[PDB]
């Protein structure tokens, strides 16, 4: 499924995700902008946020208990749409997302 | 023996060595899988090195890992002295402040550095291996395992390969202590090799990874003398005794098992899905936390001050994570294992690690397709917080090997 990662600069980059895949795997895989994934995707730091487009938001099932806490500590400003993008799991429902990633994840 | 505590119940016992298992000669991973066997418990406390708890299954190591809050990785070795030593920066201490070091060590062993290192790497890799080609034998540990990723580090720090034989034996005291130096003796020896080099970098900072900690931020302010040699001193051993262990491990499997060895030659393209499939069955790191307060897990009662090893290469064995476990699959549709740690304290090095494994298994396998151990030798392991192979003789006909 498509999947667009805006950077900080405004440049543009879309992938073909497989089912299964997170956000965070398919931008490190592919060397995406500012992207660290630290942790590996287990929701336990704050390097792989990224700012999903308002009209996916409801397609993605919310954030959990582990991923609202590290929110709270995400360097770049914390929008009401701030995702870790390694808990979104790419499903052919979310074909063609957008996600803008913050040039700050450290 | 250490004599037991009295808040510990006799029933719990099981004296396991994690620096001399007894069931050692059968494989170290096999060693340390007798504490998952139907008679043990999820939680038992050991008598030898001191006395501690050893979590036997991934569901509770996973679980200490994830509480930091309980789990402390203020004491994280197992002769209670040595995690009273231990202070290197990402992992003697607990997340609120943990989390700025993190983003520093990224900048030197992180993907960022493995794409500067891409072609050193490979370059390395295919020369040290067209070199042993012809030979049609090699001693794998002292040819390859050691030189190739301790050679890529001491070029990433900026570092003289002259100082490997002095470095390689203070990082393996720390981790498999022969007896002759304590775990702090080594560790300042470390710091007494690092200290003049960060200060003449901080004076004049150049390139290498040492004068990036040396002069790097954490969250917005200077680093200290003192946090950059601790944070120095963390790589050096991650860099001298990770990758370097884990490399005979796979290819002492290889070596035995000529089916999986057909499996990559026919398909490379599988050689990342079966890198962390060896990732899993040869995982090799085992160290643990401290318990911040008493506290009762899985009905067993903690005491304020008690050490729990809780070993990373025992997740991946658990026969409750994985079917099958001491099988290698190269197709096992879910790998689990927590080989690169779990929690916040993460591996920040795993991406070079598996860069190093992958370019090894794929330009030895074009090179030399067909090997096996040296007639009539017994392969022995070493255990301790990393295990290792003491040597991996190998022999093949250089007649079926090809020169790229
Ligand atoms: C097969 C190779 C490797 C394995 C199995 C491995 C395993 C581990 C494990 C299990 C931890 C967590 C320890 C804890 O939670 O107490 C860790 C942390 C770490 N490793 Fe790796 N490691 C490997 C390679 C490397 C390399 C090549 C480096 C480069 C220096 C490295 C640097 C680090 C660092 C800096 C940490 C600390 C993270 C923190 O404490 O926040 N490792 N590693
Ligand atoms: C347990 C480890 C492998 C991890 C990195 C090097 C190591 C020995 C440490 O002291 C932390
Ligand atoms: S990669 Fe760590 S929280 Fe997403």
């Amino acid at each position: 499924s498509k999947v667009v990662y805006v950077s900080h600069d405004g440049t543009r980059r879309e992938l073909d995700v497989a089912d299964g895949v997170s956000l965070m795997q398919a931008a490190v895989s592919n060397g995406i902008y500012d992207i660290v994934g630290d942790c590996g995707g287990s929701a336990s730091c704050a390097t792989c946020h990224v700012y999903v487009n308002e009209a996916f938001t409801d397609k993605v099932p919310a954030a959990n208990e582990r991923e609202i806490g590290m929110l709270e500590s995400v360097t770049a400003e914390l929008k009401p749409n701030s995702r870790l993008c390694c808990q979104i799991i790419m499903t052919p429902e979310l074909d063609g997302i957008v996600v803008d990633v913050p040039d700050r994840q450290w | 023996l250490a004599p037991l505590p009295p808040h510990v119940p006799e029933h719990l016992v099981f004296d396991f060595d994690m620096y001399n298992p007894s069931n050692l000669s059968a494989g170290v991973q096999e060693a340390w899988a007798v504490l998952q066997e139907s008679n043990v418990p999820d939680l038992v406390w050991t008598r030898c090195n001191g006395g501690h708890w050893i979590a036997t299954r991934g569901q509770l190591i996973r679980e200490a890992y994830e509480d930091y809050r309980h789990f402390s990785s203020e004491c994280p070795f197992i002769p209670r002295e040595a995690g009273e030593a231990y202070d290197f920066i990402p992992t003697s201490m607990d997340p609120p402040e943990q989390r700025q070091f993190r983003a520093l060590a990224n900048q030197v062993v992180g993907m960022p550095v493995v794409d500067k290192l891409e072609n050193r790497i490979q370059e390395l890799a295919c020369s040290l291996i067209e070199s042993l080609r012809p030979q049609g034998q090699c001693n794998f540990t002292e040819d390859y395992a050691e030189p190739f990723p301790i050679r890529i580090f001491m070029l990433l720090a900026g570092l003289p390969e002259e100082d490997i034989p002095h470095l390689k034996y203070l990082t393996d005291q720390m981790t498999r202590p022969d007896g002759s130096m304590t775990f702090a003796e080594a560790k300042e020896a470390l710091y007494d090799y690092l200290i003049p080099i960060i200060e003449q970098r901080r004076q004049k900072p150049g390139t290498d990874a040492i004068s990036i900690v040396a002069n790097g931020q954490v969250n917005g302010r200077p680093i200290t003398s003192d946090e950059a040699k601790r944070m120095c001193g963390l790589l050096l051993v991650g860099g001298l005794d990770t990758v370097v262990n884990f490399l005979s491990f796979s290819m002492e499997f290889l070596a035995k098992s000529p089916e999986h060895r057909q499996e990559l030659i026919q398909r490379p393209e599988r050689i990342p899905a079966a890198c962390e499939e060896l990732l899993r069955r040869f995982s090799l790191v085992a160290d643990g936390r401290i318990l911040t307060s008493d506290y009762e897990f899985h009905g067993v009662q903690l005491k304020k001050g008690d050490q729990i090893l809780l070993p990373q290469m025992l997740s991946g064995l658990d026969e409750r994570e994985n079917a099958c476990p001491m099988h290698v699959d190269f197709s096992r549709q879910k790998v689990s294992h927590t080989t690169f740690g779990h929690g916040s304290h993460l591996c920040l090095g795993q991406h070079l690690a598996r860069r190093e494994i992958i370019v090894t298994l794929k330009e030895w396998l074009t090179r030399i397709p067909d090997f096996s151990i040296a007639p009539g030798a017994q392969i022995q392991h070493k255990s301790g917080i990393v295990s290792g192979v003491q040597a991996l003789p190998l022999v093949w006909d250089p007649a079926t090997t090809k020169a790229v």
